[PDB]
């Protein structure tokens, strides 16, 4: 937003943490502003309608 | 690695074992191993 990060991805670009453990998503954007780890999960875009 | 190529473009699945001193990208697959084994013709007879 307004060219600024906000939060978690923000907390590990201005050097207040170190790591990011959770449920990140890999991206070109994502993966451009700070680097990664093998990925761990396989994922994607799913449908499910009732 | 002995300096005689420099792309290995074709399936090169990832292991630690090769990845200790390799580069390697964000794969562009996503395989597993399973088993294999052939099937059966006889289910029904009709003619007994």
């Amino acid at each position: 937003v307004n060219n600024v990060w906000n939060g978690m991805i923000g907390e590990v670009v201005y050097q207040r943490a170190v790591m990011a453990v959770g449920s990140l998503t890999i991206n070109e954007e994502r993966s451009e502003v700070v680097d990664f780890s093998v990925p761990f999960v396989e994922t994607g875009i799913s449908v499910m309608v009732s | 690695l002995s300096g005689q190529a420099d792309m290995i473009v074709a399936p090169l699945t990832i292991n630690n074992e090769r990845a200790q001193y390799i580069e390697f990208s964000k794969p562009f697959k996503y395989q597993g191993l399973t088993i294999l084994v052939k099937k059966e013709i006889p289910r029904s007879t009709l003619d007994s």
